[PDB]
């Protein structure tokens, strides 16, 4: 069979992307969207939109049936599984395969095989990879190789990836091809990269990941078999459509690449997430009232949401990627530089404060044939100097004054002058440093501090608790923010339960 | 059970779903007698009541009451055409920055003919003028 | 004369109101009490005679400072009018109260989430908060003006008016 | 310092520019209750009014 119409169940910019790949293919494409993303870029730009349910992911993305349902519904004859969801669950990569319905990816097999740390780790015994000895790392980088295999076994290393820029092993930042690797390491990585592939079986797209070791030690980390959400930089280096490849691929069609393709040039990726750098990269839910994309020469934007658009607190903070490509490092440094100069995003906090730190720092800008980031220098070493977001509120005194803006042309340059609104260069008004938006208790009710889900319920009906014993946890943008008991007493009025959907306020339980 | 996006409504028993529904409402109060009834009123080049409204009122300024209100009336199969509003737009809003109490009617519905309710909201916007002053 | 004004504050473990003493009140009838359970100025918090209790006569001034901060000097004068027209257009946290009603409707929720939003500022001043606390009674500013809040309390009593949350709303 | 200032929000000038904008900007920046409308008001001998408008006029400073 071939595909002749795509179903995709993922949300935001891997959506858009996949959408916008079926119809360079031709092909019809099919969104499906949770309660909350009836707004989303991806429900308008699909050829046709279906309704799934429910306001958290694992109501409206997580369940099978919804998304075979909308499948069949539809007459979609393909599912592509995006990057979050059900990419690697193998169950339902199965049932898939049981709709008869193409399956844009890896065998169920090999997505349980290579899930399975130990079958993994023996898989790569097999394959002869470079295995750490013993060893743990201390100031690890983590490097990668996009892998391109059909079905008939052919494997291609489209490029590396450096991906060392990480907070909680998540990436913020990532380059490609891998800077500073001797070529006798280049050619480990990609050899390891397609015999780990061919002895676990693998075919469709897939990233093999590494550490690099500070004396170079390579040592196989993880295969990750999903189009990773990095895949754009080695796009824009190699110059391939990874995202057609995996369509060719599921076509059942050998490669068309017969070898590597030589890089051109280098690539950087930032990740725009909806996260306050200037707080411990708290994700925070909110409006984003203006989104201005980076522009022109060497910079890609795909990006999940547009001005207007509001992010609730029940999906991945995820924003956009910034893609920026330049014939040399030095020259897409400076090419990042100006894009993350022209980014703006209004209404909530991101981590773009950082991204233009970090594209500014020496240990990231490296001596010219080393650096110093490691998986851990986010945390450890980079001198957090952003401040917390604030927005428009008013915190001081003079901020509540009324500020007309004008431009002002003087000797022919153009200023941009703020006037307060009664500046002496309101008949009884009293300017005074207002309060917080903030509860500034002895009260009984444990409340939910944020908007959430309730994924665990520590307490029981009757129970016993101290100050500070867990009571529940809420998944807020997939983080856990485990609420706790404020003050000693019996636990006399539960309304919470697992899975439920929790408003900000919400009494959680009564401690008396 | 999934549906398409052109049939698909938010549950009702949800706070998200009850606001859809306020919006789904409220749109349907800008045409409580169809889109043709107002074509075929800019087709004679009027304007319609909240049209008028938005015009001499400072932009913004409206704040529209009773956008709801449906007549009562049972009399000569009337219960079976209820159209939102009937027929009279009332609120308050600025001109030039002062404040100042209005109410428009509207021609499209009943032939702008005074009921009940539509008398209601009128005597409603006059007792706020009042004791505002 | 102290129940005729219009506030009364109070110090813990400081400040009592009884009519009768505890040995008066022994030697009569031989009901026995302590100060704290008849006089105390949070058992008279509750029963609603007393409208604060604080920890300190510099607390207590500062909370008369603030609860003069709303009024004008007399019924003819005019209250001040403090940081007027801040926040002119739709914020984030007039956006976050769209999703701040729990779907269930059994489910409890603490008022405060909505007044810190809807008025100018988080100096929603409240009055008589242990006085029937299933209603809450405040002062806040809107466009820098005073105005008198009465809310119900969902977090309390499910936001029952009782007795107290009565008489507490009526005389404010 | 919580006044309020002027802020130039983009370019710099020189300080003779700075001169010119700040003197240009510079350069273009009791009671008597007699027969007060209140009083010419009629009012009913019972009018509510009498409190809430004429006295709240001829006391309130
Ligand atoms: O929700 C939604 C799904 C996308 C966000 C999570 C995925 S997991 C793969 C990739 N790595 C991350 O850190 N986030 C995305």
């Amino acid at each position: 069979s071939k595909i002749s119409k795509v179903l995709v169940a993922n949300r935001g910019e891997i959506a858009v992307r996949v959408i916008r790949a079926a119809k360079d293919a031709g092909l019809a494409s099919v969104a499906v969207y949770a309660e909350p993303d009836a707004d989303a870029p991806h429900v308008r730009l699909a050829d046709e939109a279906f309704a799934l349910g429910g306001q958290t992911s694992a109501e409206s993305y997580l369940v099978f049936e919804k998304i075979l349902d909308a499948a069949e519904k539809s007459g979609a004859n393909a599912i592509h599984p995006g990057y979050g969801f059900l990419s690697e669950n193998a169950d339902f990569a199965q049932a898939v395969i049981d709709a008869g319905l193409i399956w844009i990816g890896p065998s169920p097999q090999s997505i349980r095989d290579l899930g399975d740390k130990v079958t993994a780790r023996h898989i790569a015994a097999r394959a002869k990879a470079p295995l750490v000895p013993g060893r743990y790392l201390d100031k690890p980088r983590h490097v990668e190789a996009q892998v391109i295999a059909d079905q008939h076994g052919n494997v291609v290393v489209a490029g590396t990836r450096d991906c060392s820029l990480q907070r909680r092993f998540q990436k913020l930042v990532e380059e490609a091809p891998a800077p500073f690797l001797t070529d006798a390491q280049r050619k480990e990585i990609h050899e390891s990269a397609k015999r780990i592939c061919k002895e676990a079986g693998y075919y469709g797209a897939g990233t093999v990941e590494y550490l690099v070791g500070q004396d170079g030690l390579i040592s196989f980390l993880e295969v990750n078999t999903r189009l990773q959400v990095e895949h754009p930089v080695t796009e824009e280096t190699s110059g391939i459509d990874l995202v057609r490849q995996q369509f060719k691929i599921a076509n059942g069609e050998p490669l068309d690449i017969t070898e590597d393709p030589t890089p051109r040039g280098h690539s950087f990726e930032f990740r725009i997430n909806g996260e306050d750098a200037g707080r411990g990269f708290l994700p925070a839910p909110g409006p984003v009232t203006k989104f201005v994309a980076p522009t022109g020469p060497g910079v890609r934007m795909d990006s999940g949401v547009e001005t207007g658009s509001v992010i609730g607190g029940q999906f991945d903070s995820m924003l956009a990627k910034l893609i920026v490509t330049g014939a040399t490092r030095e020259e897409a440094l400076e090419r990042s530089r100006r894009a993350l100069a022209e980014f703006t995003v209004e209404g909530l906090a991101t981590v773009i404060p950082f991204h233009r730190a970090v594209v500014s720092d020496p240990a990231f800008i490296g001596d010219g044939e080393k650096f110093d980031v490691h998986t851990r220098w986010i945390e450890t070493e980079w001198n957090n100097t952003v401040e917390p977001f604030t927005g428009g509120d008013p915190i001081e005194e003079e901020d509540t004054v009324p500020r007309q803006t004008v431009v002002v042309e003087v000797g022919g340059r153009r200023l941009e002058v703020s006037l307060p609104g009664d500046l002496a260069i309101a008949p009884g008004v009293v300017r005074k440093k207002p309060k917080p938006r903030k509860r500034g208790a002895s009260g009984d009710a444990v409340t939910a501090p944020m908007q959430g889900t309730v994924v665990k319920v520590a307490v029981e009906e009757g129970q016993e608790v101290s100050a500070g014993d867990l009571v529940v946890v809420l998944e807020a943008m997939k983080m856990e923010n485990p609420v706790t008991a404020h003050k000693d007493g019996t636990i006399t009025g539960l309304a919470v339960e697992a899975g439920a959907a929790i408003t900000q306020g919400t009494v959680i339980a009564e401690i008396k | 059970v999934t549906e398409p996006s052109a049939e698909h409504q938010v549950d009702i028993h949800t706070t998200a779903g009850k606001l859809a529904d306020l919006k789904r409402r409220t749109e349907e109060t800008l045409h409580p007698v169809g889109e043709a009834a107002v074509d075929k009123v800019h087709a004679k080049g009027k304007l319609t009541a909240r049209e008028r409204i938005l015009a001499l009122l400072d932009e913004g300024s409206f704040v529209e009451l009773d956008a709801l209100a449906k007549h009562r009336s049972t009399n000569f199969g009337l219960e079976k055409n209820r159209p939102l509003g009937d027929g009279v737009i009332t609120g308050y809003g600025t001109i030039d920055g002062r404040d100042v109490c209005i109410f428009s009617q509207d021609a499209t519905v009943f032939g702008g003919s005074l009921g009940e309710v539509y008398g209601e909201k009128i005597v409603k916007v006059q007792e706020l003028a009042i004791k505002t002053g | 004369s102290p129940i005729q004004t219009d506030l009364l504050v109070a110090v813990r473990d400081q400040g009592y109101m009884f009519i009768t003493g505890p040995d008066v009140i022994k030697d009569v009838t031989g009901e026995d009490v302590t100060f704290d359970e008849l006089g105390g100025a949070d058992e008279q918090a509750k029963r609603g005679n007393i409208h604060k209790v604080v920890n300190s006569e510099a607390e207590a001034y500062q909370y008369v400072r603030d609860y003069l901060s709303f009024l004008p000097s007399n019924h003819f004068d005019n209250p001040p009018i403090v940081n007027p027209g801040m926040e002119p257009e739709i914020t984030p946290h007039d956006l976050e109260l769209d999703s701040i009603v729990p779907d269930a409707d059994n489910m409890a929720y603490d008022m405060h989430e909505i007044l810190l939003r809807i008025f100018d500022d988080g100096d929603v001043f409240e009055i008589a908060e242990q006085r029937g606390p299933a209603m809450i009674t405040a002062f806040a500013r809107v466009d820098g003006h005073p105005v008198g809040v009465i809310a119900n309390q969902p977090m309390v009593l499910s936001g029952a008016i009782d007795n107290e949350a009565s008489d507490k709303a009526a005389s404010f | 310092d919580h006044e309020a200032h002027i802020k130039v929000l983009r370019g710099e000038p020189t300080p003779e520019e700075m001169a010119a904008l700040m003197a240009v900007l510079a350069s273009a920046g009791e009671r008597n209750m007699w027969g007060h409308p209140v009083d010419k008001l009629r009012y009913s001998v019972f009018s509510w009014q009498r409190v809430t408008l004429l006295e709240r006029t001829h006391m309130r400073r």
